[PDB]
């Protein structure tokens, strides 16, 4: 009964900014691990960063082509989840994905910081540089 | 300061935290200048037309700037911009889900979806919390 | 699930349609002008207007309360400056004319003036066709025309006339949203409707049957009026591409004073120095001919048949009227308004100098004369047209409050209430 | 409150304007800025149909020749070239306060 | 839209039935309803009238505290239930809608008391008749 | 073509109230203080004038934006021979404000010298530690 | 007015006299309106002005509060007892004057729009 909805994509010039959302529904999102992902033109799958929840201190991750320009943040009181884009390039360009984040780590054979994995996902916004 | 009044009510929190777009500081950097005492430079020079409704407006400036500072100031919450309250909120007020009013509403909408319920929520803050809290506080200090 | 619980944010973009009082913003002194009141709030250049992104907000150029409150304001401003000066009421006696086209300006000749009561002064006086009433019961005696009408004031001759721009900013608290559409109908809805705090220039003209130095509509010719098919509702041309226009007074005019009031002189036309030639104005006969067809195809998309003719429209209401310089003309328009669609125009022009007001009745200003000669050019912008119902167009009578509605068309007043509540899962730990 | 009207019967012909009044003891505008008083009309053997509900506006499915009007008691509706369907009753029903009457209603053959 | 009635029919006095009107396609949450009477060859009287929200019932001086009505606004019904019958009650009952909308009562500030908006009828169902006798 | 009850409260409704009722009032009469021929603009500066004063007593005390609230300043028996519970369950407000008119201006005076201005002294050279 | 010469670390006990009688002095007026107030206006004005203003700094009823703004020496690098034990307060408002809105924005921003993304 997951739902999460994308929005706020659209046409931008190089170097501008934009502000991507995601509305949450069927599940905890205050405790939960939010991703953005993209996926350029006639390219795959790409992942730009994550939120993690209280514990991690809301602490956040980011892809290197894009660390220092993005930004991702949360407002549970509402179940969103926000990306802040600034100084956008041709290549920022892309559908962008918001999915729930589940953590995985075996205990005898695995290496921390164990994995991250994308359980529900969104149909994504249009993002055009 | 009126940007995203297009925008949605759960992408308008994002841009808020500049401080309503600074919009009381757009007050203070007027009336330092509207008090620009040229006014004193002339005793107006007469009574006019121009000074009677300068009168009458900043009044207007006065009186609605209170208003706003004082329905803050018992709910509670003075200064801040968000605060949270101990009101539960009732489904016979809106049976709009939580998304839609969020991720899929404008504000000026959402003013005409409660403005027949609004007066009511004014009552049921201060009564039902600072009037409450204030005397359970008193109690606590009691020991 | 969670209960949701209440949290007010402080700073929500809210508004709604309100009424409210202005205040002017001059953009610049001795402070001796009618319309200009330096007693003002000075501006600021400051750029503050702000663009919206979703917007669909309804207008109206009729309904719209900010053009009702200028017509009880700026008279109210004509008639603060008219008030402490010297009245006329010893001026409607028994005259004694004559003339010295044919005669048009009258050597006048009454006899009283009572500056003490045991000697009353006989005086010199010249007049205007346009001031003076025959009266039946002997020769030729006069009288001004507007004895038993009201009483006929005299302006102090130490005042100003000029327009200059009268910024109206809402009061603090409040906001003026504006339209950016080039295509907007005067009533509709808009699309990219931006935020200022405080309006643009408003020339204060006061003329009948145009519109002088107006504003500019842009890129193309917008016709506007409200109910098309009734004859009632005017419809309004703006233009682009100021059609420049010249007017003049081509004489001399030296002025006596005749001390009337203990204190308060009366200022009349002493005499004449040179020819007596008659004021008129000067307009380009290439662009005007250029201008009118360009109005025909907006007039086509609304009237697309029986094609449109163009006819002229009591000495009054019928004429072009205007101020030049302190001085107001009637100028006789007719030759504009001949043609139909399938080097320099001379319109000649009159002299009045009593006044009458926007409701006509209960004042009557009486004009002081002004030495010298006096040149005025002025962009005419706009165009007063009435149907009637092939399409003939009058020019249209004089409604006053008409002008200010080709000014305020895009301007709505709202009210920012920046306090507002919405639920969620965050509860105030007590 | 008593609001009563006049004349009880009007038995005519179509083809010539007329009008009922209804009479107010006690005046009515509220304060929302409206006079709720609100003209209707029945046929013999059927539950009645409304003709205008407040005496300036009208409803769906009416001739344009129903015109009302009145100041804060007098109020006075007109049927201009009255039609040959006139028939039954004509009541005046108000809605200022509780309890709410009528009047009589005027037959008009 | 379609508006009737049932449970009419004829009883004595000193009974009580309980009437039943049906709406069919508008919110009837939304609205508050009235009954009115008109005797046989009489006017018309106002009975009694509810709110949308079923917390305001206004009855009228002759049959005060006699009648009953109710809401259900889940099974869109409406209910005119009446005791202590007399027979000079025979006449044609109606169930009928307001004109305009109500909104929600209103709160005056100045005085913790609401207030619920009343105004006049547009759709008046066919009715029943009740007739008290021996 | 309306009316119902009264629901919460009235203007000024606890004033024949005891002060264990009243205090749970208080929030009717602090909103309409301020809201409600040139002589309604000189009202209109007064209602504001009245309105100042008493929003600037409070933010001496240190006790601005609340309702209520309780200071170290000790309650001095010669200013009141009434009971305790006799004051909290049997005497208005009305009556309480004429048996402690004299001994106001020594009321505002010591919170103000007394605490407030001592309590921040004290609250300032709590540093350098 | 009092502390007018003293150092800046010296009138600071006298903060409490000066914001009394900002408003309204002591009260003329006698009561005597026997026989024409955008004075009395303007005084509150100024008055809520700067209430405010303390309330976007997170400092309303305070008189001293701190921050978590560090200066930067470019305003005036003049050091801690150069000014401090050593200066009154109308020569330290003739070094600021220049810098005085450029301070204000900072304030608002780094102390309460930077503390609001701190409340969660
Ligand atoms: C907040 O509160 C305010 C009120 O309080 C205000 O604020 C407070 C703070 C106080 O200050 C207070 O004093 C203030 O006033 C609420 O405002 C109210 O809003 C509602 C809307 O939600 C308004 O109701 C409408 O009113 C019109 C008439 O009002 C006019 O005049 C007023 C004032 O003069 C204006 O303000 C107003 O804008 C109008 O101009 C009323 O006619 C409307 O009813 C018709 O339309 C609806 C919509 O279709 C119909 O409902 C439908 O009914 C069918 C039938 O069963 C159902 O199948 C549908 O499901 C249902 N719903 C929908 C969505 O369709 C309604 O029945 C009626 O429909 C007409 O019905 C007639 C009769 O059947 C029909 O005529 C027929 O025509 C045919 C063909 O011609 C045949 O001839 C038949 O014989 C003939 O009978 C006609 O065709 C139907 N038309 C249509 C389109 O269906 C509508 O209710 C209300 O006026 C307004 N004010 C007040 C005081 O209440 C506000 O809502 C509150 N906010 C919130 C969020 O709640
Ligand atoms: C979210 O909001 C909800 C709605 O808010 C409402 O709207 C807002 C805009 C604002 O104005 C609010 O102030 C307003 O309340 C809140 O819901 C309210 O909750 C309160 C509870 O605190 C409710 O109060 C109860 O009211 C009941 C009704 O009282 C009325 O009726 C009494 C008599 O009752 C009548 O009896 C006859 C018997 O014959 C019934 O007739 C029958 O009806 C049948 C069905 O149609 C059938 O037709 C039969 O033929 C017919 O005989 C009649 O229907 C019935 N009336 C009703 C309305 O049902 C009167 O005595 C009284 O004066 C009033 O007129 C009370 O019964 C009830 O008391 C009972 O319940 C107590 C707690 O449950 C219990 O302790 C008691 O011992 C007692 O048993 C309450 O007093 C209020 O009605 C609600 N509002 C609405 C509109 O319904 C909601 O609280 C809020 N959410 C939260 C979390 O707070
Ligand atoms: C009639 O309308 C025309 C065009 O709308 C007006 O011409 C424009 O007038 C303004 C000010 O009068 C000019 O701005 C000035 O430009 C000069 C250029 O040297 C500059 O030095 C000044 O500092 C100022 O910026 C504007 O350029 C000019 N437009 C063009 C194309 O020349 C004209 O003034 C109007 N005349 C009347 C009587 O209304
Ligand atoms: C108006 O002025 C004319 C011009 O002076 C007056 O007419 C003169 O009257 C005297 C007296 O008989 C004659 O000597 C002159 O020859 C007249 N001149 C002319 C041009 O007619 C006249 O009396 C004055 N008054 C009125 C009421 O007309
Ligand atoms: C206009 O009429 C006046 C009469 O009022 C003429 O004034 C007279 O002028 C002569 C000299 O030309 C003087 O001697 C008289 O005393 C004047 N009479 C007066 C002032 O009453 C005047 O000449 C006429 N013509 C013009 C052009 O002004
Ligand atoms: C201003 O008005 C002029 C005069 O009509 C416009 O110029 C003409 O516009 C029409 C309609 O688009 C064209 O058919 C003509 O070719 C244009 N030129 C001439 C010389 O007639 C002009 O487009 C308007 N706008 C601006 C910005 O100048
Ligand atoms: C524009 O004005 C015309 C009048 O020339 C209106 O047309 C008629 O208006 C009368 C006025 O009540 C109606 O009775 C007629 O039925 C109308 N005729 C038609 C064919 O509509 C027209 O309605 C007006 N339009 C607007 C939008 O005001
Ligand atoms: C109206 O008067 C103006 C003078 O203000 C004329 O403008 C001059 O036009 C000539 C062309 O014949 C230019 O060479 C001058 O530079 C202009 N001077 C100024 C000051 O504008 C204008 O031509 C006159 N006629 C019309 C029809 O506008
Ligand atoms: C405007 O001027 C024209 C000039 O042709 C006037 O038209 C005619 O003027 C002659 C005078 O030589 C009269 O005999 C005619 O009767 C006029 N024609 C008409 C149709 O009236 C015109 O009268 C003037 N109008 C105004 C208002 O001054
Ligand atoms: C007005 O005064 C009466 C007493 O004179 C108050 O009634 C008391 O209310 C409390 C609250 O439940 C009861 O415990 C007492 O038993 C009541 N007194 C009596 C004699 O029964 C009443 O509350 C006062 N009004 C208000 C608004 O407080
Ligand atoms: C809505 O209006 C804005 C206005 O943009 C301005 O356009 C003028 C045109 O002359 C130009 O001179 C300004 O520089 C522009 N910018 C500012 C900040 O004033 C347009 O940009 C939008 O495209 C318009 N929207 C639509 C749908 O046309
Ligand atoms: C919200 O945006 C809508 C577009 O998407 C719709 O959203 C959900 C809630 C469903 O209604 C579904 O039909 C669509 O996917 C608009 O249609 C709508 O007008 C917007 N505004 C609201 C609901 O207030
Ligand atoms: C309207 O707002 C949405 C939400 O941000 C945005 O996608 C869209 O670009 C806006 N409309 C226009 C015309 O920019
Ligand atoms: C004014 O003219 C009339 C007309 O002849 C004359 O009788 C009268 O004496 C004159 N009065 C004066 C003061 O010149
Ligand atoms: C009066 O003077 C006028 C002006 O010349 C003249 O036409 C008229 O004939 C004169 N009256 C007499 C009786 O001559
Ligand atoms: C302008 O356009 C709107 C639709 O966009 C239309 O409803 C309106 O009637 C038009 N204006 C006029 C005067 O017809
Ligand atoms: C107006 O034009 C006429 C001829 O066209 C000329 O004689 C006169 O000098 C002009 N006046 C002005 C002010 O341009
Ligand atoms: C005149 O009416 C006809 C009929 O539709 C139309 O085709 C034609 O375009 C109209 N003429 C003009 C100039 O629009
Ligand atoms: C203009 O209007 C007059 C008014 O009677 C009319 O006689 C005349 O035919 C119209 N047309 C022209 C070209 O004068
Ligand atoms: C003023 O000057 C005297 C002597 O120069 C000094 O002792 C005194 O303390 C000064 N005032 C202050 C407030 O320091
Ligand atoms: C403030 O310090 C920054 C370095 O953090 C410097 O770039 C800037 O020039 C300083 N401000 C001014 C006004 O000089
Ligand atoms: C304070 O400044 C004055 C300014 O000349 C100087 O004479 C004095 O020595 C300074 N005192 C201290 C303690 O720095």
């Amino acid at each position: 009964e997951v739902q999460l909805v994308e929005s706020g994509g659209g046409l931008v010039k190089p170097g501008g900014s934009l502000r991507l959302s995601c509305s949450a529904s069927g599940f905890d999102f205050d405790n939960a691990w939010m991703t953005w992902v993209r996926q350029p033109p006639g390219k795959g799958l790409e992942w730009v960063g994550r939120i993690t929840g209280p514990g991690e201190g809301w602490s956040v991750d980011y892809a290197a082509p894009v660390e220092g320009r993005f930004t991702i943040s949360r407002l549970n009181s509402i179940n969103f989840l926000y990306l802040e884009m600034n100084n956008l390039r041709m290549e920022d360009s892309g559908l962008y994905f918001c999915a729930r984040t589940g953590k995985y780590y075996d205990f005898w054979s695995g290496y921390p910081p164990g994995e991250e994995y994308f359980q529900d996902w969104g149909r994504g916004t249009l993002v055009t540089v | 300061f009126l940007g995203a009044a297009g925008s949605t009510m759960g992408a308008a929190s994002m841009t808020l935290t500049v401080q309503a777009r600074l919009l009381l500081s757009g007050i203070v950097q007027q009336q330092n200048n509207l008090l620009r005492a040229i006014e004193a430079q002339q005793h107006l020079l007469q009574l006019t037309v121009w000074g009677i409704k300068q009168l009458q407006a900043r009044v207007l400036a006065v009186e609605r700037y209170l208003k706003d500072q004082q329905l803050l100031g018992i709910w509670g919450c003075s200064g801040k911009l968000i605060c949270t309250t101990a009101v539960p909120w009732n489904t016979s007020w809106s049976n709009k889900s939580y998304n839609q009013i969020w991720n899929n509403m404008t504000w000026m909408e959402w003013e005409r979806e409660i403005d027949n319920y609004t007066s009511l929520i004014y009552t049921l803050i201060e009564d039902s919390q600072n009037q409450q809290e204030k005397n359970e506080q008193e109690l606590l200090e009691l020991d | 699930a969670e209960q949701l619980w209440v949290t007010v944010y402080y700073g929500v973009p809210v508004w709604k349609e309100a009424t409210t009082t202005l205040f002017c913003a001059s953009d610049a002194t001795e402070v001796h002008n009618v319309w200009a009141t330096h007693a003002c709030v000075p501006t600021d250049p400051n750029p503050q207007e702000v663009v919206l992104e979703n917007v669909t907000e309804n207008f109206n150029m009729w309904k719209n309360n900010m053009v009702e409150q200028m017509h009880e304001d700026i008279i109210s401003l004509w008639d603060q400056s008219l008030k402490p000066c010297v009245k006329l009421t010893p001026l409607c006696v028994t005259l004694n004319c004559t003339d010295l086209e044919g005669g048009e300006i009258k050597n006048c000749s009454f006899n009283i003036t009572t500056s003490m009561r045991d000697k009353v002064q006989k005086e010199y006086a010249l007049f205007y066709k346009l001031d003076v009433v025959p009266i039946k019961n002997d020769n030729t005696s006069y009288r001004l025309i507007s004895c038993n009408t009201s009483v006929i004031t005299q302006a102090c001759p130490k005042v100003s006339f000029e327009p200059i721009p009268i910024h109206y900013c809402a009061p603090a608290g409040f906001a003026i949203l504006k339209c950016n559409d080039k295509k907007f109908n005067g009533t509709g809805p808009c699309t990219n409707v931006s935020t200022v705090q405080c309006t643009h220039g408003i020339r204060p003209v006061v003329s009948t049957q145009l519109l002088l130095n107006g504003s500019l509509a842009e890129e193309e010719v917008v016709i506007r009026s409200a109910n098309f098919t009734d004859n009632a509702k005017i419809i309004i041309v703006q233009l682009n591409k100021s059609v420049e226009i010249n007017c003049t007074r081509p004489n001399n005019n030296t002025r006596k004073s005749i001390h009337i009031g203990p204190g308060r002189a009366f200022y009349t036309t002493g005499e004449i120095i040179g020819d007596i030639r008659q004021a008129h104005c000067n307009i380009s006969g290439t662009k005007w001919n250029d201008t009118l067809k360009q109005i025909v195809v907006k007039l086509k998309e609304q009237f697309g048949n029986k094609t449109i003719v163009f006819n002229h429209s009591d000495p009054e209401i019928v004429m072009h009227s205007f101020n030049c310089g302190g001085e107001f003309f009637y100028c006789n328009s007719t030759q504009l308004f001949n043609s139909t669609w399938n080097g320099t125009i001379v319109l000649p022009c009159r002299i009045k100098q009593i006044v009458n007001m926007w409701q006509e009745v209960g004042k009557a200003m009486y004009a002081p004369p002004i030495k010298g000669q006096i040149r005025c050019s002025s962009n005419i912008t706009g165009l007063i047209l009435i149907r009637d119902g092939t399409e003939i167009f009058r020019p249209g009578g004089g409604d006053m409050r008409d002008n200010w509605r080709s000014e305020l068309y895009k301007y709505k007043v709202v009210k920012i209430e920046p306090l507002g509540i919405a639920p969620t899962k965050a509860k105030r730990r007590v | 409150i008593v609001m009563t009207q006049t004349p009880l019967s009007l038995s005519v012909t179509p083809g010539q304007p007329a009008s009922i009044s209804c009479k107010s003891s006690e005046s009515l505008r509220q304060s929302n800025g409206k006079t709720s008083l609100y003209w209707y009309r029945q046929k013999p053997g059927q539950s009645p149909q409304l003709l205008v509900f407040e005496v300036s506006n009208r409803f769906s499915g009416v001739s344009d020749r129903f015109v009302g009007s009145g100041s804060g008691t007098d109020f006075t509706l007109r049927i201009s070239r009255v039609e040959a369907e006139d028939v039954g009753f004509y009541y005046c029903m108000q809605s200022k306060d509780f309890p709410l009457t009528f009047g009589g209603g005027t037959k008009v053959d | 839209v379609q508006l009737v009635e049932s449970g009419g029919g004829v009883v004595q006095p000193g009974k009580s039935v309980r009437l039943s009107c049906v709406v069919s396609d508008f919110p009837f949450s939304k609205y508050p309803m009235y009954w009115v009477r008109q005797a046989p060859g009489k006017g018309l009287e106002w009975v009694a009238a509810i709110s949308g929200d079923a917390w305001h019932v206004v009855y009228s001086n002759s049959v005060q505290g006699r009648f009953l009505v109710s809401r259900d606004n889940v099974k869109n019904t409406l209910y005119l239930e009446m005791n202590s019958l007399k027979i000079e009650d025979t006449a044609v009952y109606r169930c009928a809608r307001m004109f305009q909308e109500s909104g929600p009562p209103r709160l005056d500030r100045w005085s913790g008391r609401n207030y619920y908006y009343y105004s006049g009828m547009d759709v008046w169902g066919q009715g029943t008749t009740v007739t008290v006798s021996s």
